[PDB]
């Protein structure tokens, strides 16, 4: 239930890279847009986004954890908690470049 | 909401000869032609046309609009639900309606347009129908001044409806098609 | 591909206040989820900015299409909480 | 008792309660199979004996009746299945029982009294 | 007619249903604004919302328009209206969590009891109704000269005189926590609308996976007990990897009974067509459809549908596995190229979809293979190995008493490896493109003690092997004892449930080499050669590894006969995890007299111990159920003779995974583990095998040949008493020609019998060998 | 104060004339079966005698075609249209026409019903007016000609007292969980939710809770049920896990009577002939077979289906068929369909014995003369009814698979009340 309020207590939350996320909006949609930038307060909201769903994500795998009585987390308790926020179409390609890590991370 | 949302369903009679075009992500099982004659001088023949994406029910709709070349556009309650919906969906994908068809909207928020003079028949409903207020949505008005009873379905079972039953949806977009 | 080091991956196990002890592989794969997490909402969020597209920022995304995507979206639903500033 | 079959050579077969393995290829099942089967033929057997009908000296035709106590006929009263049988297959089952091990054969046997 | 509704309002709504008890009671009225921009009103379209937006989250309160249909309760004393509304989801959620949200609101937690007549008010609608019958009926009459016409109600003074003659992280947890609790709830309350809210935009996430998805070669198939029910985990196969995906289905009954249920239950699909089956059942002259919630069997219970005599049981499709014989095992979803990823996201509906394609050359493939296998005994010897086929390190969790060292260094183990891999080599050189064992293995024990932490050492390799690879792999479980009981350790991974090993042998400990040199190297080398048997058994049989097929061979045979049964349309499937019958009421009577006490085939005694000829025998006959099938309910006998007859045609000069199909249809009859049906076969093709028995007992006499013995695996022949032993050739193929004409099929074969001069009471002598 | 078994009592040898109990004391006769037949046509008999006009056999009613007296009897099926009726002097025959019967209750082959008509003298067929089967009665009726003996001893009249109801009144920390419509033990899913119920069942102690014993999945046939185990030996292993997992809960261990019953897929000794129904009167599964699960309490009981549990004032019989899917079975020609025959049937197993076999021996089990107050009949055909229009409370615990999963009752027994909880 509800204990207190919000906290901007952003000392030591404010990081994350801000080349990575401008790294990571490409998208090329087959010529329908040139894709010139993207102003810095959707980058501020961007970086507390990615932190905000690293934070999602560790108390789904470890709220699910529990309910299978175990004390660790795994690739099988992580993307079994995907589904719990709706996240399938994340899954799908986390697979993928997971299957491309394994399968480059041996040389 | 028109951002969050689809259009499932396209209804439209262009004069006596009705259409249907479905939207094949939401709609589980693919229509076929069908007919629905609830009285002998309302004819009602729907040729479906099962359109895979929202992109491609939206370009055949427009597309059927551009080569029939309309000189009335009507429907019911347009520019407050209906109309402006369409115009969301065609501002979410890449073709923008205006482009197309010139449904640009006025300053009060009314689709009017140059050449076909779109007609909401909602507001002779709430102008001079001389209808009971509390009594003037598309079910009453049809079963006060036309002489049949329509197919009355809520609409908030409309969505799980769309994969479960689609052909009792189709028959009431067609229903709300004829007698529009 | 070896693209995003042990370096991040060990700034994002450290953040956690209370956390079990997770393997080594699915902090990788936690990082591999946000970055396609930060994927989905730049194309998910140019399907809002379309929406206000009657000027030269149409095909650059601000805060009030990132706000209004956060909010009518129901697997952003966890993110109007930390977008008030 | 009869239709054994085995595990991986298919032999069908009926045994005998006079002597396990197989007649085709040669290894050992286990026992608590067939004192299962034993159970099951013993169960059989009781609930053979549970559904016996009207009959008699005279009256030596179908039972058709439920309410009915005896025939409107001349003839002493007795019964169909008689109970000697069961007990003489009783106790056929506790000197298999006995000579083998067989302990659940044994204690279903004690609860049956 | 005002006595007639104050009678239905007056007993609460006892003679109505609950469903229009809800829909007549209720009040439909919707909002304009949100619930924030109404701060300081009261009404009762404002308690609905806030009760909606406490109840089922915030989510539906951010946006305008709410439609907050309400009902009105008795129990909050003394209070308004406008703060005495509950909405009409507080019915249809479950009961904890309208029994949690109720108390809250009803301000009463001594209640028990959620029967709608005594929780909502009856004397708000009764006076809303009054003032409306007050109006209209009280109010024209008492100036019009009549009495008050309803007694039920009265008039007041007015009328009645005149008659006078790190921080804000746990706070964040605690919301999301919250947050999800409640649209879990959302998703209890329908399944449909709140899944259509994540894919109404289509991403490029799930195009790039609805553009990798063509002929789907499914793996497993699985459950979902947990939820939801009737939708099935499956991992099919794409082109290059591994997808785990769900499907969608449905309960196919055959009822016969949707013409006057359609006010009584939801009838939304209306279909009527044969929808006869035929099993033998109780009722005279009778002589031998679908679901719209395939989550709960809310069916009809009294029947009288007026087109058949006669009650229908609800005869079914087997549920766990009406997609395995109904589809294929290479499931294709034949449509465009842009539904198949609403189909991924929300889950197959394989009702509509999901057709079959052509079933041969199933799995053409190359990709790793994991293998976990246990090896418990009586002696402590747990040789829980894990072989992966990319990683190349086995580790088996052995040593239980660790006082003493009886377990090898694998030095034993590489020497025997080497032997037994250069003989496999050439072995493992004809199937190497599947699995490459071709290097030479290097490994380490690990010898614990306890079981507990044995399991968990178990589930952390496990956990190793499924994050080192991810998916494009395979895991062949293979426990003896314990494989339903290993089923609780590990699972949501694609497994081969099957007991390769029978036991694990007894030995003395000064030695190991019946436990190691072909109990452990040589099972993953089988393991090789077995997955390729697998291939091809699933290549004919058409059915996924859902399988034993080794230690039982009467699944592949179900699916076959289950397939044949739907290739027509009058006999239908049967039971699932009864002892599975084929009659006309499941829970009954009719088996006492299936049952056949002692089952007598044969016993004869013609008294003939000392033989009068130097006979010997080479009547060895097998597969007598076999030959009796092949020659001769009624329908259901016919379908199996052409299955046979189709069966016995691919096991002549073309067969490697498809003979073992006959003698596992021999067995399959008499056991209750073999699925579609064991109820009147077993008795029926028992009369028919006797009959055969004494078919075969003399029409093969065209010389003086008698018997002593007939118990369908041997009999007794008797010849001439001149040549006795050196014309064995020449009386054997007249024999074999005699015989094979009067049986008019002849499939039975006869090899190498024994008799010379015999004695025979009748069971203990045996006097006699001639070979 | 302790459970009643179904062979733990006195044989209660109900005579035609006084109806008291008789010493009897391993085999039945068939003298037995006969007046097993006589004791469910005499002790119905005693339902409009006791009730109340004219009382006479079919005898005084051969030779004539008209007639005014209620025809109690047994419906039977001896041939195709041979829909025999009786009493022990002889036998009526019944029509197939004119049926218009009360549509208050259920009519199967075996309940004993009131019929009028005409005799139809060319030969003897008795057509059908009216179709009604007589009903039961109340406590203060039923108990007064039985005399002063007792049930299974408190054989004095002790039982006349207001303080005994006060004495459970009194206690009101007592509870009796149903729990639920035979439970699978082989799949994980039911075997986490009954952990959770036993986590909620184990931090506040019941008294004597009404668990679900015979609980394995598949019914026990002469073969090998699992892959390398038996039938015998699987489910050896089954009530190991079920004893392992009890023993993980020291609340129950101590104070809670824990009571098994039986149902159609019972153990190794009582459920290998039949797959189907079986005897209705069945032997517990004791000590024997069981071990491992005996150890490790003090208060397990083991007993079968038609069995009352003693209270000094109340007896509660625990059933456990598919009853509402056998009277469904046999018509004329889910809330709804149990609530019609209690009061109407004196038997808790209304059948002929070519349809349902009872064991001759036990009879007096499943006989409902000392009517209950309260009752549970334990279905998988049915919902979670609870009637009490005549004075009989009648629980029924549904199911374990529905939309939501993991039902179970919770019947207070000195509130005199019921409720159900899911926990997802
Ligand atoms: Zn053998």
């Amino acid at each position: 239930s509800y204990i207190k309020e919000q906290e901007n207590i952003t000392i030591q939350d404010l990081l994350f890279p801000k080349s990575t996320i401008v790294n990571l909006a490409r998208e090329v949609p087959q010529q329908s847009g040139k894709k010139l930038l993207i102003n810095k307060d959707a980058s501020l909201a961007l970086q507390r986004g990615a932190t905000v769903f690293v934070n999602h994500l560790l108390l789904f795998a470890r709220e699910i954890a529990k309910s299978q009585d175990k004390k660790s987390c795994s690739v099988d308790d992580v993307l079994s908690a995907l589904d719990h926020i709706g996240h399938s179409a994340l899954k799908g390609p986390v697979r993928d470049k997971l299957d491309e890590y394994q399968a480059a991370v041996e040389q | 909401d028109s951002a969050v949302d689809q259009i499932m369903m396209i209804s439209y009679m262009i004069d006596g000869e009705g259409f249907l075009i479905t939207n094949r992500e939401i709609i589980s099982e693919d229509i076929e032609d069908f007919e629905y004659t609830p009285k002998p001088e309302y004819p009602g023949f729907f040729t479906i046309f099962n359109e895979n994406d929202e992109v491609a029910l939206l370009q055949r709709f427009f597309e059927h609009i551009r080569d029939v070349r309309p000189t009335v556009i009507s429907t019911f309650n347009g520019d407050f639900f209906d109309w402006p919906f369409i115009h969301n969906r065609s501002k979410i994908h890449g073709l923008d309606m205006f482009d197309e068809i010139g449904f640009a909207p006025d300053a009060e928020g009314e689709y009017k347009s140059s050449y076909c003079s779109h007609m909401d028949c909602f507001r002779w409903v709430k102008r001079d129908s001389y209808l009971p207020q509390g009594s003037q949505g598309l079910k009453a008005v049809t079963q006060s001044k036309l002489g049949y009873n329509p197919i009355e379905l809520d609409p908030e079972l409309m969505t799980p409806y769309a994969f479960e039953k689609p052909q009792h949806l189709s028959e009431y977009s067609v229903s709300d098609a004829v007698a529009t | 591909a070896p693209v995003f080091p042990i370096s991040k991956v060990k700034k994002i196990a450290k953040c956690d206040p209370e956390y079990v002890i997770t393997s080594n592989v699915a902090i990788s794969a936690t990082a591999f989820a946000a970055e396609l997490f930060v994927q989905n909402l730049v194309e998910e969020s140019l399907v809002l900015a379309q929406l206000n597209s009657k000027g030269k920022t149409s095909l650059r995304l601000s805060l009030n299409s990132i706000e209004e995507c956060v909010e009518k979206r129901d697997n952003f639903r966890f993110l109007e909480d930390a977008i008030k500033q | 008792v009869p239709d054994f079959l085995c595990e991986y050579c298919f032999f069908i077969s009926d045994i005998d309660f006079c002597k396990f393995s197989c007649v085709r290829c040669h290894k050992a099942f286990n026992q608590v199979l067939l004192q299962e089967h034993l159970i099951q033929k013993l169960r059989s057997d009781i609930e053979s004996y549970l559904i016996q009908d009207l009959r008699c000296s005279r009256c030596h035709k179908v039972k058709r009746d439920y309410m009915s106590a005896h025939c409107p006929c001349a003839g002493a009263w007795e019964g169909t299945l008689p109970r000697e049988s069961i007990v003489q297959k009783l106790n056929v089952f506790k000197q298999v029982a006995k000579y083998y091990g067989f302990d659940i054969l044994l204690s279903c046997i004690a609860d049956l009294t | 007619v005002c006595n007639r509704w104050l009678d239905v309002l007056d007993s609460h709504g006892l003679m109505l249903e609950d469903e229009d008890l809800v829909s007549l009671i209720c009040e439909n009225r919707s909002m304009s604004k949100t619930l924030k921009e109404y701060e300081g009103q009261k009404s009762t379209s404002i308690t609905t919302a806030r009760r909606l937006g406490d109840f089922l989250g915030e989510d539906m309160v951010k946006d305008k328009g709410l439609q907050c249909k309400y009902i009105i309760s008795s129990k909050p004393f003394n209070a308004p209206v406008t703060e005495r509304a509950i909405p009409v989801a507080i019915f249809s959620a479950d009961i904890p969590i309208k029994r949690s949200f109720l108390r809250r609101w009803t301000l009463d937690p001594s209640l028990e009891d959620l029967d709608i007549r005594t929780i909502i008010d009856w004397g708000y609608y009764r006076e809303r109704l009054g003032s409306a019958i007050q109006k209209i009926i009280t109010i024209p009459a008492a100036l019009q000269g009549v009495s008050n016409p309803v007694p039920r109600v009265e008039h007041p003074d007015w009328l009645k005189r005149k008659i006078a003659t790190v921080g804000w992280l746990n706070y964040q947890k605690i919301k999301w926590k919250i947050q999800a609790r409640d649209r879990k709830r959302r998703d209890q309350l329908f399944g449909n609308t709140n899944s259509s809210r994540e894919r109404s935009a289509l991403g490029s996430m799930i195009r790039k996976q609805a553009e990798s998805y063509a002929n789907s070669t499914w793996e497993v198939l699985q459950y979902k007990d947990s939820g939801e029910p009737g939708v099935l985990e499956v991992f099919v196969t794409i082109n290059g990897k591994v997808q785990n995906i769900t499907f969608h289905i449905p309960k196919t009954i055959y009822m016969k009974f949707k013409s006057q249920t359609m006010p009584l239950q939801k009838i939304k699909n209306c279909l009527i067509e044969k929808s006869s089956a035929s099993l033998p059942n109780n009722p005279k002259t009778s002589n031998p459809e679908s679901v719209f919630l395939e989550e709960k069997e809310n069916c009809t219970s009294i029947f009288n549908d007026e087109n058949v005599l006669g009650v229908f049981e609800g005869t079914i499709t087997p549920h766990q596995r009406a997609i395995m014989d109904l589809g294929a095992s290479v499931t294709f979803r034949s449509k465009a190229m842009g539904a198949l990823g609403k189909g991924i996201q929300q889950g197959f509906e394989m009702k509509d979809l999901s057709m079959a394609e052509n079933e041969r050359y199933l799995s053409g493939f190359s990709m790793d293979i994991g293998y976990l296998l246990h090896f418990p005994t009586s002696i402590g010897y747990e040789f829980f190995s894990l072989f992966k086929s990319w990683g190349d390190t086995i580790t088996i969790l052995v040593l239980k008493p660790s006082n003493q060292a009886q377990e090898i260094n694998a030095s034993s183990l590489g020497q025997i490896y080497k032997q037994m891999f250069e003989k496999k080599k050439g072995k493992i050189e004809t199937y190497s493109y599947l699995v490459d064992i071709k290097e030479d293995i290097n490994f380490e024990f690990v010898y614990f003690t306890d079981i507990s932490k044995l399991y968990r050492r178990l589930s952390q390799e496990t956990t190793k092997l499924k994050e080192e690879r991810g998916l494009q792999f395979l895991l062949l479980l293979q426990s003896p004892f314990i494989t339903k009981l290993l089923g609780t350790i590990r699972l949501l991974n694609q497994m081969p449930i099957v007991k390769l090993s029978l036991n694990e042998v007894l030995l003395p400990q000064l030695n190991w080499q019946p436990t190691l040199l072909k109990k452990l190297v040589n099972h993953v080398l089988s393991s090789g050669s077995w997955i390729s048997h697998l291939i091809k058994l699933s290549q004919y049989s058409n059915i996924p590894i859902c399988n034993l097929r080794l230690d039982s061979m009467d699944y592949i045979i179900d699916v076959l006969y289950a397939r044949k049964l739907k290739k027509e349309n009058i006999v239908l499937w049967w039971n699932e995890k009864a002892p599975l019958p084929d009659h006309g009421g499941i829970q009954n009577d009719f088996d006492l007299n299936t049952s056949w006490i002692m089952n007598d085939s044969e016993f004869p005694k013609i008294n003939n111990s000392g033989v009068y000829d130097n006979v010997v025998l080479d009547v060895g006959v097998d597969n007598l159920t076999v030959n009796t099938i092949l020659t001769s309910s009624n329908d259901a006998l016919n379908v199996l003779r052409g299955m046979l007859k189709e069966w016995w045609d691919e096991a002549l000069k073309e067969n490697s995974t498809a003979d073992l199909l006959v003698n596992s249809l021999a067995s399959w009859v008499q056991n209750p583990n073999a699925k579609l049906f064991d109820g009147l076969l077993r008795y029926h093709v028992h009369n028919l095998t006797k009959k055969a028995l004494l078919q075969l007992v003399n029409e093969f006499s065209a010389l003086g040949s008698t018997i002593v013995y007939a118990d369908r695996n041997q009999i007794l022949i008797k010849t001439n008493k001149y040549s006795p032993e050196n014309c064995y050739a020449y009386s054997q193929y007249m024999m074999k020609a005699v015989r094979t004409n009067p049986m008019f099929s002849y499939l039975d074969l006869n090899i190498k019998r024994y008799w010379d001069l015999l004695i025979w009471m009748d069971k203990f002598n045996f006097s006699g060998l001639a070979c | 104060f302790k459970v009643i078994n179904a062979s733990q009592q006195q044989r209660f040898s109900y005579n035609p004339h006084k109806m008291q109990f008789i010493f009897v004391p391993f085999l039945p006769d068939i003298e037995d079966k006969v007046q097993m037949f006589l004791t469910r046509y005499y002790l119905t008999n005693d339902r409009v005698m006791r009730n109340e006009m004219s009382i006479t056999p079919i005898k005084n009613l051969l030779g004539r075609d008209a007639q005014n007296f209620l025809l109690l009897g047994l419906l039977n099926k001896n041939f195709k249209g041979n829909w025999s009726l009786e009493d022990p002097s002889g036998s009526v025959e019944i029509d197939i026409s004119q049926t218009i019967p009360t549509q208050g209750h259920y009519y199967v082959p075996g309940c004993m019903v009131l019929v009028e008509g005409i005799y139809y003298s060319v030969g003897n067929k008795f057509h059908v007016t009216s179709m009604t089967l007589p009903p039961g009665e109340r406590r203060e009726i039923t108990l007064e000609t039985i005399g002063n003996l007792d049930l299974l001893g408190i054989r004095l009249d002790k039982d006349l007292k207001i303080r005994l109801h006060l004495l459970e009144k009194e206690l009101t920390d007592h509870k009796f969980v149903i729990l639920g419509a035979n439970l699978f033990l082989d799949d994980l899913k039911i075997m986490t939710a009954l952990s959770k119920i036993l986590q909620k069942l184990n931090d506040d102690p019941p008294t004597l809770l009404i668990w679900q014993g015979s609980f394995t999945s598949v019914p026990v046939f002469a073969s090998m049920s699992s892959r390398n185990i038996s039938s015998s030996t699987q489910f050896k292993n089954n009530f190991d896990a079920l004893a392992t997992l009890l023993s993980r809960f020291d609340n129950l261990t101590e104070n809670t009577t824990m009571i098994f019953i039986p149902g159609p897929n019972d153990l190794w000794g009582s459920m290998v002939s039949l797959g189907a129904s079986g005897t209705l009167p069945q032997d517990p599964i004791p000590s024997a077979f069981t071990k491992k699960i005996n150890k490790v309490c003090k208060n397990v009981v083991w007993s079968s289906n038609p069995t009352r549990i003693a209270y000094l004032s109340q007896e509660i019989v625990i059933f456990r068929d598919d009853l509402s899917g056998r009277f469904k079975r046999h018509r004329l020609e889910e809330t709804r369909k149990l609530v019609k025959t209690i009061l109407d049937q004196g038997h808790l197993s209304p059948f002929l014995d070519s349809l349902r076999p009872i064991s001759w021996d036990l009879d007096h089990t499943l006989t409902l003369c000392p009517i209950p107050s309260t009752m549970v009949l334990c279905d998988t055909t049915s919902a979670q009814f609870d009637l009490t229009y005549n004075g009989c409370k009648v629980i029924n615990p549904g199911s374990f698979i529905h939309n939501r999963r993991a039902r179970y009752m919770e019947y207070v027994p000195s509130s005199k009340k019921t409720i159900q909880e899911e926990i997802y």
